[PDB]
RNA sequence: GUCGACGUACUUCAUAGGAUCA
RNA sequence: GGAUAGUGGCCUACCAUGGUUUCAACGGGUAACGGGGAAUAAGGGUUCGAUUCCGGAGAGGGAGCCUGAGAAACGGCUACCACAUCCAAGGAAGGCAGCAGGCGCGCAAAUUACCCAAUCCUAAUUCAGGGAGGUAGUGACAAUAAAUAACGAUACAGUUGUAAUUGGAAUGAGUACAAUGUAAAUACCUUAACGAGGAACAAUUGGAGGGCAAGUCUGGUGCCAGCAGCCGCGGUCUCCAAUAGCGUAUAUUGUUGCAGUUAAAAAGCUCGUAGUUGAACUUUGGGCCCGGUU
């Protein structure tokens, strides 16, 4: 039952879908800068300055 | 939303989280899915670059 | 003799005759062939997700009446119409066309409540305790 | 009111209970092979001592040989006599006298009509046998 | 914010210690039974 | 299982060892020895639950390592050594000898003995053979194989073997007015004189036998342990001497010594 | 896996929780004992009830059973220990007597009100939740514990406690501070 | 096709009687 | 006779025609792993048992094997079927129904944590190894105990009720020296020092019943009645039940012992196989002895 929903349509092109937008959102000095430099390092090898 | 998951990050080394949780926030991030939304799918947008 | 055998070595007889004539309750006929969820309201669960198609009540006069707490619901397994009440017309604001509505059983004839809107307590919004997601 | 009486919560009958058997009563204990004694003990665990008035008595010995199980059981030493001070044979009557007069019995019971003229009265306990045993109606203690 | 009460009726302190209103509730009852 | 088993879940373990059924998950599985796994007493078990001298089992083993157990006049160093009934378990060191023997609870119980007593077992002769160049031997139920035996012994009959040499000093034939001990059965643990044994050809013997209190009881052939001659036990026996008491004698008797 | 730890309920919903007599009886106990909720009585009506059952079952059995004897020898025994039973009612049918009132009586916080510790059921109840008294030498917190014959005369108050010769709780020092500054 | 039969599931109609009083 | 560790149609060759079945074979269904057990019941019975132990089978689906005492093994190998990873396109590598952690939706739920300190297991072996196992973390699974106030004075109101009145005594939730605890930690039990008047250190889940207006709707044998009333001219409330737990939705046949004229159900009648059942009779009585109970 919980499968079930209302039918919508996805109009996410079938190929080269653009990038997801990732917003790091929160008060001033929580962080935000860091996380995106932490990650961003990960997943591509470099530091952002 | 309940279960919903929270990450939890300790300190910043170097200007860097550790790294051991900011591969559990890379993995989640990679096998997310995104809902259907109305106005997302029925208006065009684009973020300037 | 009471028209049943009682002898000492008659012991088959009487449990053949029981299995045959087991089949005539209803309750267990249903039970064993599982065709006791036919009558279930929702086919055997407990809870009935929908889409509100309109509100019915929404034009009656007379406020907090039996009508203005109405809504006609598209139950989505298999696409029957039903109807469905809301606690209060307070709560018939949060519901809206075309918004999932999870159902629950309860103007005769109305069999149904409405539980959860857009996955969300009705009574936590009612409650001002959460804000439905849209 | 009766100073054993906490609202509708008799403060009095404590076990070992004393408990006023009904004519009716012995038969519906017949038909349904429970033991007197014993059926009393296992619903209200505790130590029953039976009692049977006058009058009770007097209209079993009128019904008949019919009913001379009942007689008979109604005799066993084991059941206490209660004397009766008035000249009305029936049963019904002389019992709700009893009980509103003091506040420690039990009325064992099926009829019905003296079943709820019971219930009207406060801290009476009432008991009945159906199905397999005895019910007890009214005992908190249980 | 933090507790996210929202909106409930108005409930007397004593549900918030049973004890306490069941004590009240007895004394009630010993002063109505003196009525009795 | 596609093989020999090697673990031993606490609940599967036999009731008799008293293990704390919270204390882990496994027990101790007695290694393959002279006595079988349902029948034994591992030594880790008699040294730190019983004797309570090792508080686990790492201290068990060092204890074992060292070599101051002996079992039966020989060092052993595994700590699952099925040790078991008429087992001589030797603690140098402590000056101690016990004797494994059930007490009438039907466990393993801590029986001190004299050195002297500590010299030699009993045995029951479980078979009677002849070996390879017509030798005869006989096997005991620890497995020992004793070759030149008298020609007398038949099975189920009782040897004393000095475990210095490993030779038979006497033999008890296994005959009415015998005392027998009982190693089997909900009967176990008691002592008694035989009364008759009903033979049953194909089937499982019964033996009747009466205790001191003149208590009668029928036990299967292969639970009879013949222990000595009536009043003559060829051990010392431990407290109680197999006597069999009701739970309402027990408690008057503990009440009195308390 | 580990051996279960086994588990047990100590009450159980009454057969007829809307009987208005029942209702005014809970009443009238939790007053005069001071209960938190009906769960205390639904707990010691379980285990009177329990108890009974066993007396019931022991009296079904013939007279001299060894099990009958051993088995009433023991909860007459217990009964008569914990103080529910008096010395001179020995016997089963006394026990399928007891009532609830009398398990209430033995409870720690009862028997800190009588014997003139606390002017309350309440009182004592506080004073027992507040680390005051102690049986014998050794501190009890709880108001459902049950008195046994012989630590009846050994209740007290706790050497630590501030009313049992220990120094002045923090409220008195820090008020004493406070005057003397 | 607002088709027939059967199976299944539901709805519905049949409850007042004696005594006293005005 | 072959094969097997071995008995055996297990297989081969020649022989006979046998084997089971209305006392239910054979075939079909099984949301069928079996049991110890769990629930209910007064007793008979009825249902559940993947799930802490025992036994069996499997490692995506069939088939087949080396090694070794022990395997038709799959965290060993080989093919085929289906999936699916790297690739320089020539080739190579796969099996989480182990522990964590993901997908199966677009709607959801334990940590990709620490340790071998206890349990025991493996080895050439006291020492190495062990997601077996233990430790802690994490949705109120199921269970135990149990805080959220106690004792006074004053005031007000019709000897009762009400306090954002008032007095000084007590205490743990929490914070925290320390020590105990542990493999190391956390926690528990301890305990210096802080920690209470709205004790705001702010208990909940359901039900029932009111009252109010220059307010709103509807109907009529005037002034009324029903529905109901967060909305009015300006201006930015009471009680009941449970209680650290509470609510909602679905689900939840008679052996003992049923009935068959008139309101379920006696077959149109008879014969008849299986099944069930089936008259009475065979050493009774008498006279002594012994030792047991109450
Ligand atoms: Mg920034
Ligand atoms: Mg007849
Ligand atoms: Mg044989
Ligand atoms: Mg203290
Ligand atoms: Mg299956
Ligand atoms: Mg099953
Ligand atoms: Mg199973
Ligand atoms: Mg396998
Ligand atoms: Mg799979
Ligand atoms: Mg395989
Ligand atoms: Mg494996
Ligand atoms: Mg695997
Ligand atoms: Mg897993
Ligand atoms: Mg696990
Ligand atoms: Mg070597
Ligand atoms: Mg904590
Ligand atoms: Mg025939
Ligand atoms: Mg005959
Ligand atoms: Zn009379």
């Amino acid at each position: 039952e919980r499968k079930l929903h209302v039918p919508m349509v996805d109009r996410t092109p079938e190929d080269d879908p653009p990038p997801f937008i990732v917003a790091v959102v929160g008060p001033p000095g929580t962080g935000k800068t860091t996380l995106i430099r932490s990650l961003v390092r990960r997943m591509t090898k470099s530091t952002l300055n | 939303y309940q279960g919903a998951k929270l990450f939890y990050l300790s300190g910043v080394i170097n200007g860097r989280y550790p790294d051991r949780e900011i591969l559990n926030l890379s993995r989640f991030i990679s096998v997310m899915k995104f809902r259907p939304l109305k106005w997302r799918n029925e208006h065009p947008y684009m973020l300037a670059d | 003799g009471k028209g049943k055998p009682r002898g000492l070595n008659s012991a088959r007889k009487l449990r053949v005759h029981r299995r045959n004539n087991r089949w005539a309750e209803n309750n267990y006929k249903k039970r064993l062939l599982g065709t006791a969820f036919k009558s279930s309201p929702f086919g055997g669960s407990s809870h009935a997700k929908g889409i509100v198609l309109e509100k019915l009540g929404i034009e009656s006069k007379q406020p907090n009446s039996a009508i203005r707490k109405c809504v006609r619901v598209q139950l989505i397994k298999n696409g029957k119409k039903v109807t469905a009440f809301v606690p209060n017309d307070g709560c018939l604001n949060f519901v809206d066309e075309n918004d999932e509505v999870l159902l629950a059983g309860f103007i005769p004839g109305v069999r149904f409540k409405v539980v959860k809107v857009s996955g969300v307590s009705l009574l936590a919004l009612w409650k001002e305790k959460k804000e439905k997601p849209r | 009111v009766s100073s054993a009486l906490f609202f509708q919560y008799n403060q009095a009958i404590k076990p070992p209970y004393q408990v006023l058997i009904d004519t009716n009563f012995i038969n519906f204990s017949i038909q349904k092979k429970v033991d007197i004694v014993r059926g009393m003990m296992d619903c209200l665990l505790a130590k029953c001592n039976p009692l049977i008035t006058d009058c009770v008595m007097a209209e079993l010995e009128k019904l008949g040989p019919k009913y001379r199980i009942a007689l008979k059981l109604a005799r066993d030493p084991r059941i206490k006599r209660l004397s009766c001070s008035h000249k009305g044979t029936y049963a019904d009557d002389c019992l709700v006298h009893r009980v509103l007069q003091h506040k420690c019995y039990i009325v064992a019971t099926n009829d019905a009509g003296l079943k709820q003229r019971i219930r009207k009265i406060p801290g009476i306990p009432l008991m009945s046998v159906g199905g397999h045993a005895y019910v007890i109606e009214k005992l908190p203690d249980v | 914010i933090l507790k996210n009460k929202g909106l409930t009726p108005k409930r007397n302190k004593d549900n918030r210690n049973s004890r306490v209103k069941k004590r009240k509730k007895y004394q009630k009852a010993q002063k109505k039974l003196k009525s009795v | 299982a596609r093989g020999p088993k090697k673990h031993l879940k606490r609940l599967a373990a036999p009731h008799h060892w008293l293990l704390d059924k919270l204390s882990g998950c496994y027990a101790p599985r007695p290694s393959a020895g002279p006595h079988k796994l349902r029948e034994s007493l591992p030594l880790i078990v008699f040294l730190r639950n019983r004797l309570k001298y090792a508080l686990n089992g790492r201290e068990v083993k060092a204890i074992l390592m060292q070599r101051h157990v002996k079992v039966d006049g020989k060092v052993r160093t595994d700590t699952t050594y099925p040790a078991g009934f008429m087992d001589v378990i030797t603690l140098d060191a402590t000056n101690e000898n016990f004797r494994l023997v059930y007490d009438v609870k039907g466990r393993f119980a801590v029986h001190r003995i004299t050195d002297e007593e500590a010299s030699y077992k009993l045995g029951k002769v479980k078979k009677v053979q002849l070996g390879k160049k017509g030798v005869p031997y006989v096997v005991t139920h620890d497995g020992r194989t004793i070759r030149y035996p008298d020609p007398n012994i038949k099975v189920n009959d009782t040897v004393k073997i000095d475990l210095a040499s490993g030779k038979i000093t006497d033999f008890i034939k296994f005959d009415a007015g015998k005392l027998v001990y009982v190693t089997g059965g909900r009967n176990l643990g008691r002592i008694g004189t035989i009364v008759h044994k009903e033979r049953h050809d194909g089937g499982f013997d019964l033996v009747h036998i009466k205790d001191s209190l003149d208590n009668t009881f029928v036990t299967r052939l292969n639970n009879v342990f013949v222990i000595g001659e009536q009043g003559k036990p060829y051990i010392s026996l431990p407290k109680g001497k197999g006597i069999k008491l009701s739970i309402a004698e027990e408690r008057d008797r503990r009440r009195a010594q308390q | 896996p580990r051996a279960p730890r086994t588990y047990s309920k100590t009450y159980s919903t009454p057969k007829r929780p809307y009987e208005s007599s029942r209702l005014d009886a809970e009443l009238k106990l939790a007053g005069e004992f001071g209960l938190k909720n009906k769960k205390e009585i639904y707990r010691i009506s379980f285990q009177l009830s329990k108890i009974r059952r066993a007396a019931r079952d022991l009296l079904t059995r013939d007279e001299k059973d060894p099990k009958r004897l051993f088995e009433g020898n023991a909860l007459i025994r217990r009964l008569v220990r914990v103080g529910v039973l008096s010395e001179d009612k020995k016997k089963l049918d006394y026990v399928l007597a007891l009532k609830v009132e009398d398990f209430l009586e033995r409870r720690l916080q009862t028997q800190v009100y009588k014997l003139g510790l606390a002017k309350s059921v309440h009182h004592a109840r506080v004073l027992i939740t507040q680390r005051h008294i102690a049986v014998g030498k050794q501190i009890v917190n709880i108001p459902s514990f049950m008195v046994r014959l012989d630590s009846e005369k050994h209740i007290d108050f706790a050497p630590t406690s501030p009313f049992g010769g220990a120094r002045p709780g923090r409220v008195a020092r820090r008020n004493a501070a406070r005057k003397a500054e």
